[PDB]
């Protein structure tokens, strides 16, 4: 007989960063 | 491969093959001195130099295996796979026999472990870690790596037992070493010279020069196989190469009129240092670097940074004033140093900066952001041209119209030391000989007649002159006519005014009798 | 030329590969082939696998996955290896390379196995796309694909007309040359559908092909000097400059039809366009216009009409701030993005202005803009005639009146004119049909001089 399996592995997430302006 | 087929790279090539060999031919010699090999190399340079070419060539002429590790090949979203791959990786290396392992583009996976988030970079980073060094982390097996940038890596793999050896893979003998060895297999031709080649192919890495042989060799079969013994008398010309070379600017001290004594000046400057390095060595001195221009607009200053820029084998990059600047906080300083960084990494290189007025402004005092900012790239500007640098082969020509407002740090001797000042009918004689070069004329036009009507133009106004009598021409067409020039000349403009001549003047004198 | 240029591909390294030795050049064997959905890649690839004797594994895309993949890959080249000089082809790469910003496992294969072939090979392969952006560079570097395609008609489709339909009781009074000129756009799989809803039509004709069938099966599926040199100049400078040799853009103003004449470029000249606004375009704002140049670039000729230039160049003088500065670095890129243009690569800038004051004249210099197009009762008329073709007029109507009345006016606002015709003939419309809630199919079916006396009043 046969058998099944479980996975779960990860993501991709999304990053906001700051810029700093000199005029 | 073989080690035959690698040039240019010799005294780096010689080093990794020593390294390398020397444990493999007979380790009886580190017996005896009692010490281990180093077990590591770090390639770097720009992407396309021969760098695992070298590694395979290594590979093939030892007894060793090479197997090939891709950046982003072993990289998953899978967790503890990539893990897996690199282990599964070694233990295949280290089974069969001592190999060379080319890991190429660590870069991609080696983010410095505080700049990314991903736990995978971070996992596979502590993997690579714990193979390359640990409990019987290496027996006889050598890794070899390749990046173009070699910063954005960890400094536990920069570390001695991983990559203890950092090589530098970045001229013209090697240049001419990889056309010799790329056209071995193809009879060419008997007139084809290779000088040529060597010299106007300044700027190719390496890899490009087999596309460009491989180019040149398709495009000779297939302008030979329109029509069509046959394979007699087969292989590539110099126009297939030229043609090749079409598929970084076309001047050779022609297209300049007048200005006989600059002329000379420059080509003396800058072709000296660059054909007799043996005499300044002799003499134990370095060459001048500097040269600045300044007077009207359209006099010629980018032709003749140009004209000497191209009997030379250097590059040319050329960036104007205002096209570097930005609104963020250190980016234009950051394009100065990348602009410098890429001038002095291709050696011999002339850089021409293009209004100097616009960059260095004279920076004293302002009180603004906009004062800050000047501040910055002058100082920036001051620290690149004379600073911590080795100064290997750098030609900055610089180019303004209005010099009095600039700071006198950047126009001090080993930065600008020469101030040169570019200011006539028989010049102008010689100006539109030079633009009339092929063009087809008429034996009754007298160019005297046109240029003893300029009385204070520019070459700007030449030109202009010169694209209405063509395109007077082209209009009669759908040899050029004296009643084109006739009817051009009327319709003159003059833009330069004559105070600036005033001014231009004024500061010749003053800095004459300086 | 595509196919005079696929055939000395497909022939010349494929039947004297000893003379190709001969020259010692071995570079030739990899072809790609891009351009718009429905032109007949698959049809030369069909073509060029009917046309030789050669071996033929085709291999498409998604067809390649079940660690497989990479044996299939395997698989496939050392059989193309195995049995003679032959050709594969990889229909829809786009599937199979992600452009790579177990994908990168098979490129990584597909990328040592099309490095892996030496002289004894003697095999090229074909390769198939829709888009021309999705696909690596290291794909498309020097050794495996660098001689791409660019196969950008009637007669062709009067072939395929002649290949499909030939296979049935058709009929006796049809002229295939009129459903050849009468369909444009069909591409490969739509004139097969043609066809099919042809036989579907005849077989629902005689339940309850002839041509007829055919036509509702078609029709149910998917000034004058000034526009004469104008489009004359442009035709002789898009020309064969052997005439030139032996011896580009243009500006209008005016108060009357310059973007109507800038449509009327873009639709029938036979060239390429790209258009964009006037502050559409705000390192960033400097990067906009040199991807802009360069998408033109790449596909030359094209067409460049800058709309409203007023507001991008501004004459950059001196105005001391953040918005000098950056009106300072547009009209910089923009001068010296567009004096780099030689005689090759032949782009044509188009402007259009309202005021023509305010542009700058180091961008009205000879040598990078120099034409000056200045820019009535007829072409009013004409105008008028043109918006209200597809309209159910009034009989008892003449435009002549609107064309006399209205003296200064302008396309746009004679488009308003038409439009509040229309809503206060649709306004009557609705109030007549509640009021109803027998007459016609419509109480107004025709928009009346009322509509237009009324539509007038407020334009
Ligand atoms: N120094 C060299 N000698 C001979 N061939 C070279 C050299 N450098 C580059 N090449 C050519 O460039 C091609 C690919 O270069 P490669 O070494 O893969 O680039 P990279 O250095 O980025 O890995 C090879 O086929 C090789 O013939
Ligand atoms: N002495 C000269 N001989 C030939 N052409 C010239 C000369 N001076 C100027 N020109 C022409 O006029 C133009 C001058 O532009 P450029 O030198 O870049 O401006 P600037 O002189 O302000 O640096 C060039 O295109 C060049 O062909």
């Amino acid at each position: 007989a046969a058998a099944a399996a479980a996975a779960a592995a990860a993501a991709a997430a999304v990053a906001v960063a700051v810029a700093v302006a000199a005029a | 491969v073989g080690y035959d087929d690698i040039g240019g790279c010799r005294k780096q090539m010689a080093q990794i093959r020593e390294m390398v060999e020397l444990p493999l031919r007979h380790p009886q010699l580190f017996k005896a001195i009692g010490i281990k090999p180093p077990r590591g190399v770090l390639m770097y340079g720009p992407p396309g130099t021969g760098k695992t070419l070298m590694a395979r060539a290594v590979a093939n002429e030892t007894g060793a295996f090479f197997f090939l590790i891709n950046g982003p090949e072993v990289m998953s979203k899978m967790a503890g796979e990539s893990e897996s791959n690199l282990r599964k990786a070694f233990e295949e290396a280290e089974k069969n026999a001592p190999a060379i392992i080319f890991i190429d583009e660590i870069d991609s996976i080696a983010p410095k472990r505080d700049k990314t988030n991903g736990e995978v970079e971070r996992r596979v980073v502590s993997q690579l870690l714990t193979l390359m060094d640990g409990m019987k982390a290496r027996s006889n097996v050598v890794v070899i790596a390749a990046t173009n940038r070699p910063n954005s890596i960890d400094p536990a793999l920069r570390r001695f037992g991983r990559f203890d050896r950092e090589v530098d893979i970045g001229d013209a003998t090697g240049r001419l070493e990889v056309l010799r060895i790329h056209t071995k297999n193809m009879k060419l031709a008997d007139d084809v010279d290779l000088e040529a080649l060597a010299a106007e192919t300044h700027g190719y890495v390496g890899a490009d020069i087999a596309s460009l042989c491989s180019e040149a060799a398709m495009q000779q079969i297939r302008e030979k196989m329109d029509l069509i013994e046959v394979l007699d008398s087969l292989g590539v010309t110099m126009d297939n190469f030229r043609f090749a070379l079409g598929n970084s600017v076309n001047v050779t001290w022609d297209d300049v009129g007048g200005l006989d004594e600059i002329k000379e000046e420059l080509k003396e400057t800058v072709e000296y240092p660059v054909l007799h390095p043996d005499q300044y060595t002799k003499f134990g001195l370095s060459p001048s670097k500097g040269v600045l221009f300044y007077g009207p607009p359209g006099t010629g200053k980018t032709l003749l940074a140009k004209a000497v820029a191209t009997e030379v084998s250097a590059n040319f990059i050329s960036v104007k004033g205002p096209e570097l600047l930005s609104m963020w906080y250190g980016e234009s300083e950051s394009n100065i140093r990348d602009i410098f960084d890429k001038a002095r990494a291709a050696a011999p290189t002339v850089v021409f900066l293009d209004e100097l007025d616009s960059i260095a402004k004279a920076r004293g005092g302002s009180l603004g952001d906009a004062g800050g900012a000047s501040d910055r790239v002058v100082n920036q500007l001051l620290t690149e041209m004379d600073g911590m640098n080795a100064k290997k082969n750098v030609f900055v020509i610089g180019a303004t119209n209005r010099p009095d407002q600039i700071d006198p740090a950047i126009l001090r001797p080993g930065r600008l030391d020469q101030l040169i000042y570019v200011p006539d009918e028989n010049a102008r004689l010689s100006i539109l000989n030079a633009q009339l070069r092929k063009t087809p004329l008429e034996p009754g036009l007298e160019l005297t007649a046109i240029a003893k009507a300029t009385q204070g133009f520019s070459g700007a106004d030449l030109l202009y002159i010169v694209q209405r009598a063509a395109k007077y021409a082209i209009k009669d067409s759908i040899y050029i006519t004296k009643e084109h020039f006739a009817e051009a000349m009327k319709t003159a403009k003059r833009s330069v005014s004559d105070a600036e001549l005033r001014r231009y003047e004024a500061y010749s004198q003053q800095m004459k009798a300086s």
